């Protein structure tokens, strides 16, 4: 009788094991769903990062010196350069570096300088200190 | 609807009221404002409240806001119909000035009258020759017209 | 964009002072201290080749709280025999004067006066025998 | 005895399964934490984006982000439409009141605005498109 009892206990144990396996499978499915969600979140994040690293690097960087514009000047042809950079260029050539149209006017741009200061303010203290050094270095030049 | 700037200023007036100045939108015209200016401290208008109306024209902010007193007041730069002689309302108007600059400037005009203005009243003449009497008359008119 | 009553009337005040056209109509504030800009004096020169000719008509024009969304009230002070004008009081019957009956908020005191002057030239008005010159209603 | 041994083996297997389940739960918790961190990161770039937006690129005349930004000789910038309307009445900078001697289009300002606005809500992007169209009709 303890025979059939033992057998009954074994059957119950097997059923419990099956239930545990089912639970494990459900957990695995949940984990997979979470991973998919994480991937989607990463993709959503990515666009802003690309936009920032073609903001800061493609619109804000002087083509002559590869630094964020320092004392931005905008030419008649609508292209902008650091004041220092474009003056050195103009001692040798009077054509826009980018479009090669003859340079007819320069103007400083408070908005570009202020925008850049705000943007750079959110970058690493290495980037911020480098900018400070160039500003003073090109001021000494002045 | 309205340009963003007008929306911006309108709600700045409700959210961030100028000290001593109330400014409420008209119930029918979103460009029309009913203003109450408290008489400035240490002025002969002190203790009084003065109604003004303000209108933002179509071409605002290219065109200056229109402002007029609706409360009778004895002042060299406010005429009998409440029209205000203030150069930023005509000559020196620029789109950067904003509405509350105008309102504070008007308040400041009350605080420091300009009798020596070319296009000044006739009250100006009294203010020039007998300033003490003019100031008492300003206070008199405040009692008479600006206490209710 | 609607210009508020008070600022519209300020405009009409300035226009009145500058004068318009040939000066055959004119308008100004009745009380130069009336900050409500409510009561106006109107003037119409009676048009030539009518029984109104060579006469200056004075009018009172009242611009109420809803002006210019609503028409002003108008009455002749100078006595006049004219359709639409009450013979004993000088009051202008709005329903009988098209500019008032079909009022638009683009209209003005100027337009009302020019309309009355135009109507003085109408066939049914120009021949009306007039009271003696200089008489006014009470 | 054989049955008892089998039962013991089954119990051991069950214990192992339970341990595996616990490990899976821990992994899930870690994943959830990572997701939360990612969400927080996503929230911040939007602030860093609304930084230039409101504060730097707006035309002082219309309070909108510059539409065809132009820079005057005095180094101040305005929308092309706004300054062109202003100059029908005054040939002076609205900000500093210096005489206007030159007006220069700024590609960098325009490209920066266009690129940043492209990341904001449909409502914001659409308003800009409407304003450009309206100003165009004006032209
Ligand atoms: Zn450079
Ligand atoms: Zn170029
Ligand atoms: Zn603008
Ligand atoms: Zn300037």
């Amino acid at each position: 009788p303890e025979f059939q009892e033992h057998w009954a206990l074994m059957e119950e144990l097997n059923r419990s094991k099956k239930d545990f396996e089912a639970i494990i499978q459900a957990k695995n499915k949940e984990l997979e769903q979470t991973k998919e969600e994480k991937e989607k979140m990463q993709a959503q994040k990515e666009e802003v990062l690309s936009h920032m690293n073609d903001v800061l690097e493609n619109e804000l960087q002087c083509i002559i010196c590869s630094e964020y514009f320092i004392e931005a000047v905008t030419l008649n042809c609508a292209h902008s350069f650091c004041s220092y950079c474009i003056n050195e260029w103009m001692k040798r050539k009077i054509e826009c570096p980018i479009c090669r149209k003859d340079i007819k006017s320069k103007t400083y741009s408070l908005v570009l300088d202020n925008c850049i200061n705000k943007m750079v303010n959110n970058l690493s203290s290495e980037v911020k200190e480098r900018r400070i050094v160039l500003i003073r270095e090109r001021k000494a030049k002045r | 609807g309205l340009p963003r700037r007008i929306i911006k200023e309108t709600q700045r007036l409700l959210a961030e009221p100028v000290p001593g100045i109330k400014a409420e939108p008209d119930e029918s015209n979103a460009r029309y404002f009913h203003v109450v200016i408290a008489g400035p401290q240490d002025s002969p208008f002190e203790g009084g409240t003065f109604k003004l109306e303000l209108f933002l024209p179509e071409e605002y902010p290219m065109a200056a806001p229109k402002v007029r007193f609706m409360t009778k007041i004895y002042h060299p730069n406010v005429d009998k119909l409440g029209r205000i002689c203030l150069d930023i309302l005509k000559d020196k108007w620029s789109p950067a000035l904003q509405i509350r600059t105008v309102l504070l400037s008007i308040q400041a005009l009350l605080s420091a009258p300009n009798p020596d203005d070319p296009l000044a009243n006739d009250v100006a003449e009294q203010w020039k020759t007998n300033e003490a009497q003019a100031i008492e008359t300003a206070r008199a008119w405040t009692r008479l017209y600006a206490m209710n | 964009v609607k210009v508020p009553r008070n600022f519209r009337l300020l405009e009409e005040l300035e226009e009145g002072q500058k004068g318009v056209g040939d000066g055959t109509v004119s308008w100004g504030l009745e009380d130069d201290e009336d900050m409500t800009l409510t009561r106006w004096t109107g003037m119409i020169i009676g048009p030539p080749r009518t029984n109104y000719e060579n006469r200056i008509y004075s009018l009172k024009v009242e611009c109420g709280p809803k002006y210019p969304e609503a028409p002003p009230s108008v009455r002749f002070v100078t006595k006049i025999n004219m359709n639409g004008i009450n013979n004993s009081s000088g009051m202008v019957d709005a329903r009988s004067i098209p500019v008032l009956a079909k009022w638009q908020n683009s209209y003005s005191i100027k337009v009302v006066l020019q309309e009355l002057r135009r109507l003085m030239m109408s066939k049914e008005n120009m021949k009306l025998p007039q009271p003696p010159e200089g008489q006014t209603y009470n």
